[PDB]
Order: structure tokens, then C-alpha cells, then sequence
């Protein structure tokens, strides 16, 4: 029932909190039916999922490197020899936009090739922002000049959290036939955190603003009385 | 009882300045960068980094709360101003001194506390594509010198729970026990030096925990006074304009 | 006051003044007053604001109730400083006290505060006494 010892100090630092690679993206590669595309460009976004997203705004800034990995297969979980290209496409880089652009010979986008029949491909970003660390909460506007516009976007947008974008596509000369699913894992590594936040409250509305819904739920599920336990 | 004479600005506060240290550090001048080291920030004297007295909100009992963006709380207040206003990059901490007039038949509490990177969140009644609904105008993001009065002092107006806002740099004003708050906020971002006018470091927050009470023939308004005190300002880049 | 009317002795004076100010409301009334000073050459000030720019005291008489403004320089050879009085925050009293009150003004000279050229006064006139 009870625990009269104590646990371990290392189980609640800050490496550890944002340690255990996880989920951060699901994209497919399309090149069947109606989407003929061959190809995905997926933004490396950090807070694609609400929970990661809750654990990451408990800090203001991090600064952390990161080890992505590509989890890779067809709709039936197959994992045949098709040649992948796992393109880094890093800030300020132009994207592919086509299964053959010549952006994905650019020998300055650091490109892994790998078969869906290898391990997953694995490789470290490192820290990528202009800034000492990353920002997830900037109160401010990237923009310059008087901030008036009807529809204040821009507001709260760190243009410093750019980390890139991993374009995937197979090495085909045309469309395969075959959709490939590609699950994108990262682990943060080296973690530094600064100026703790409230952990968030209110459900996510949308992604890259706090904005929340108008019924304010309460953080506290409700008592009958202030007496009853 | 003391004055502190800054400049030619003087306050009347009482001793022992039981401050709240933002994080155990002093606002500190940024050692020469590879920026600096070719332009020399300009470091003002207390003509700058002088009390700057905002108006006084009037708490009352259905007072939300209010909130101050703070380099964007002085972007049009004096000589601070000014350079803010002229200068590419600054860089600057503040002292904050909230300080209540209650008598001791008035009754509340406030939470003082400085928020870094205090983002405004809108409250949208239902999520629009895109809409205007779902960001605050710059009038919530930069309230200027006025400050702006909560919308939902529940949530800081940022979806985050006031119950834990606690976490950030904080000072109880207990209307029994005490009537000021001070907070000495370094200054604290990703970069050495921002801009003044569109990044606000952090912002401070006087919420209302317990409501405002008083019997009849008291005064129905408690006023909170907030100054400000710049540390260790620099400024870059001047302008002419 | 004693050195304006000693002032009304000589034809010159330079030096600097100081400016007293008592609170005499009751011990529960509490509020802050700005005390501001605006230098010869300009006008007084039109907002509290204005006022706070410049030399000024935010004068708490919940805490103390008297203060002293010292004016630097006045210099009157045979324009002026100023000294404004600014409602910081309300007056702010509990039941049952008195919800007006006073402030009493003293003025005086410093010890650099010197005098030049006696002169016959005109405060007083000669007449069929």
C-alpha cells in the first residue's frame, strides 16, 4: 500500500522528462490511386501531438539536439526492397515539389538512402535555431512595423523553431503503385530547459497559437461539497 | 519607511525590501559580444533607469485583474521610451514595485507575478478556419502603459491555470498582512539583445485571487500602483527618424 | 512666509528653498500625492504624467505624513520653478473618518540662501497713523 523508501532523483530530471524517442509524425508516401506523388515533405514539428506538445510548453525555452528515426513500411506492414531517400531539407532550403525535382539533388540537403527491408534509418539533427534556444511561447511579432492587422496572426510565431523539413520519396523513375507509410520518431538528446510554465489547461483549439475554447473548463474535477472526500 | 531617490525620482516604500529575486539573478549587463564588440551598446544612467509611476488601477470587487508587457509597458513613456523606440536591439531587467492603498478594513489578495514570454491567448466560442476570432488584437498582446484587464483571470488568458502561475517569479499581495509586491525580473530571452517594440520579455500579472471586500463607507476602490525601474538597460542601433 | 517677506527687504536673492509639506488628515486616511517641481523657463504641468517626467516626490502620506521638497536654485533679481500637487491615488479612508483633509505648506531658505541691496520694504505704507 505504502512506499516508505525513496525513488530515484534521475527519474524527474529534465533528460529524462523529454527522454524515449516517440511518434512526431506519420506521413505517407503516396504514389497509387489519385495521388500519383511518389513523394512527402513533412516540417519537422516538434508539437505535432497534444501531449508532446503539453510536455514541451512546460518549459519556455529548450535547446536539445535530436535523433530522428524512420519507421517505414506498406499499408500491409510489408517491408520490400524499395529504395527510399530520406532528404534533410534544413531551414531556408527550398523543398521538392515533385517526385524528380532537382532539389533532391542538392548535395548541401544531408540525404539518406536506405530500403524499406533495412533498420530503420537514424540520424541526429542537430540544434538548428538562430537563437540560443528554442522558443515555445514568444510573446511577440516576428514581423516589423506597426502590428494592426484585422486578423492578428503572425502574433506568437517563432520564426526561430524552424528545424527543417524531411522530404521522402522513393528512388522510382515513375509512380510505384504502392503507398508507403513512414513513421517518424524523435528522440530529444541534451536536453536544456528554462523558465518552467504551468503545465497547459485548457484544451488545444489549434496548433501554433494558445488559443483555447470560450467554456473554460476547470483544472479540478467537481466535489459534491467542499466537506466530501 | 525609506525614499528611494533614483534619478529625479523619488517613491516612498517601507525597509527591509523583501524583494522577489526573478530566478536567483540580477539583472547584469551582456558581456561584449561579437555584436557589441564593434558598437558599444549604449548603457544609460538613471536619467533612463529612473521610477517610472504608471497610472493606478482602481481594484474593485469584479476586478478580473490586469497585465503590463513590459518592455512594451515603457515603449512610450520618457526617455526609456525614446530609446526604445529609436534603437535597433535592447536588452534590459526591470525592478516591478506593485504596492496597494487599503485601509485595514479592506480585505483581498493579489498574485504579483512576472510572467516571461507571457503569450496572450484568444478565446474563440468556436474553432473558425483562420479567423480573427482565434488571435488577440495587438491591443491584448501590447497593452501599452494602461495595461489590460483579464478577460479570463482563470486561465492568464493563455489557456495555462492561474492556480500554478505560481511557478513564475511571484509575490502575494495579502491586503492584512502586507500592500507591496516586489519583483526584479533580469533580463531574460533567446537572443542577447531583441527588438523593444515587437518581442515583450515577459509580462506582469496583478490578479485578484480573493475578491475585494469592504463594508459600506469604505473606499469601493482600492488603488494599485505599479513602478517600474529598468536594470542594467542597453540599447543598440540608434536611429534618427 | 519670514524669507518672503525678508525677501521684500533686498532687491537680490539667490539660494536654494526647501518646501515642507504636512499631511494633517486623519491617521486611517491613506492615499499618495505627487509632488512635483517643474524648473524655471517651464510652464507648469497640464497631466500627472507630465509632472512624473520630471523632477517629482510620490509622497505616501498613509506612511509619512510630512515631506520635504528641496528646490535648487530660485535666483529672483529685482520666469520661476513651480510646485505642483498631483492626486497620485485617491483618498482612501476607512468608515467613519473624515473623507477631506488638509496639507499645511512651509517654505524656507537654505543655507546657501543669500540676499542682496537692502531696500525699503513695500508691504507696509505710510499714512495718517
Amino acid at each position: 500500500r505504502c512506499v516508505m523508501n525513496r525513488n530515484g532523483v534521475n527519474e524527474a530530471s529534465v533528460e529524462h522528462f523529454y527522454s524515449r524517442a516517440g511518434l512526431v509524425g506519420v506521413v505517407e508516401v503516396k504514389d497509387s490511386g489519385t495521388s500519383l506523388d511518389g513523394y512527402t515533405v513533412w516540417p519537422i514539428d516538434v508539437m505535432g501531438f497534444v501531449q508532446q506538445r503539453r510536455k514541451l510548453e512546460l518549459s519556455t525555452y529548450m535547446r536539445f539536439d535530436a535523433e530522428f528515426t524512420f519507421v517505414s513500411n506498406l499499408n500491409n506492414s510489408t517491408t520490400p526492397g524499395m529504395l527510399l531517400q530520406y532528404m534533410y531539407v534544413p531551414p531556408g532550403a527550398p523543398k521538392p515539389d515533385s517526385r524528380k525535382s532537382y532539389q533532391w539533388q542538392t548535395a548541401t540537403n544531408p540525404s539518406v538512402f536506405a530500403k524499406l527491408s533495412d533498420p530503420p534509418p537514424q540520424v541526429s539533427v542537430p540544434f538548428m535555431s538562430p537563437a540560443t534556444a528554442y522558443q515555445w511561447f514568444y510573446d511577440g511579432y516576428p514581423t516589423f512595423g506597426e502590428h494592426k492587422q484585422a486578423t492578428n496572426l503572425q502574433y506568437g510565431q517563432c520564426p526561430n523553431n524552424m528545424m527543417g523539413h524531411f522530404a521522402i520519396r522513393t528512388v522510382s523513375e515513375s509512380t510505384t503503385g504502392k503507398n508507403i507509410h513512414v513513421r517518424v520518431y524523435m528522440r530529444i538528446k541534451h536536453v536544456r530547459a528554462w523558465v518552467p510554465r504551468p503545465l497547459r489547461s485548457q484544451a488545444y483549439m489549434v496548433k501554433n497559437y494558445p488559443t483555447y475554447s470560450q467554456t473554460i473548463t476547470n483544472t479540478a474535477t467537481d466535489r459534491a461539497s467542499i466537506t466530501t472526500t | 519607511v525609506a525614499q528611494l531617490t533614483v534619478g529625479n525620482s523619488t517613491i516612498t516604500t517601507q525597509e527591509a525590501a523583501n524583494i522577489v529575486l526573478s530566478y536567483g539573478e540580477w539583472p547584469e549587463y551582456c558581456p561584449s559580444t561579437d555584436a557589441t564588440a564593434v558598437d558599444k551598446p549604449t548603457r544609460p544612467d538613471v536619467s533612463v533607469n529612473r521610477f517610472y509611476t504608471l497610472s493606478t488601477k482602481s481594484w474593485k470587487t469584479e476586478s478580473t485583474g490586469w497585465y503590463w508587457k513590459f518592455p512594451d509597458v515603457l515603449n512610450d513613456t520618457g526617455v526609456f521610451g525614446q530609446n526604445a523606440q529609436f534603437h535597433y536591439l535592447y536588452r534590459s531587467g526591470f525592478c516591478m514595485h506593485v504596492q496597494c492603498n487599503a485601509s485595514k478594513f479592506h480585505q483581498g489578495a493579489l498574485l504579483v507575478a512576472a510572467i516571461p514570454e507571457f503569450v496572450i491567448a484568444a478565446s474563440s466560442p468556436a474553432t473558425k478556419p483562420n479567423s480573427q476570432g482565434l488571435y488577440p488584437d495587438f491591443a491584448h498582446t501590447n497593452p501599452g502603459k494602461d495595461g489590460q484587464e483579464f478577460r479570463d483571470p482563470y486561465v492568464l488568458d493563455a489557456g495555462i491555470p492561474l492556480s500554478q502561475a505560481l511557478i513564475f517569479p511571484h509575490q502575494w499581495i495579502n491586503l492584512r498582512t502586507n500592500n507591496c509586491a516586489t519583483i526584479i525580473m533580469p533580463y531574460i530571452n533567446a537572443l542577447p539583445f531583441d527588438s523593444a517594440l515587437n518581442h515583450s520579455n515577459f509580462g506582469l500579472v496583478v490578479i485578484p485571487i480573493s475578491p475585494l471586500k469592504y463594508c459600506n463607507g469604505a473606499t469601493t476602490e482600492v488603488p494599485i500602483t505599479l513602478t517600474i525601474a529598468p536594470l542594467n538597460s542597453e540599447f543598440s542601433g540608434l536611429r534618427q527618424a | 512666509t519670514m524669507v518672503g517677506q525678508i525677501c521684500r527687504y533686498y532687491t537680490q536673492w539667490s539660494g536654494s528653498l526647501k518646501v515642507t509639506f504636512m499631511f494633517t488628515g486623519s491617521f486611517m486616511a491613506t492615499g499618495k500625492m505627487l509632488i512635483a517641481y517643474t524648473p524655471p523657463g517651464s510652464a507648469q504641468p497640464t497631466t500627472r504624467e507630465a509632472a512624473m517626467l520630471g523632477t517629482h516626490i510620490v509622497w505616501d502620506f498613509g506612511l509619512q505624513s510630512s515631506v520635504t521638497l528641496v528646490i535648487p536654485w530660485i535666483s529672483n533679481t529685482h520666469a520661476t520653478g513651480i510646485v505642483t500637487i498631483w492626486y497620485q491615488t485617491n483618498f482612501v479612508v476607512p468608515p467613519d473618518t473624515p473623507t477631506e483633509a488638509n496639507i499645511i505648506a512651509l517654505g524656507a531658505a537654505q543655507k546657501n540662501f543669500t540676499l542682496k541691496l537692502c531696500k525699503d520694504t513695500d508691504e507696509i505704507q505710510q499714512t495718517a497713523e
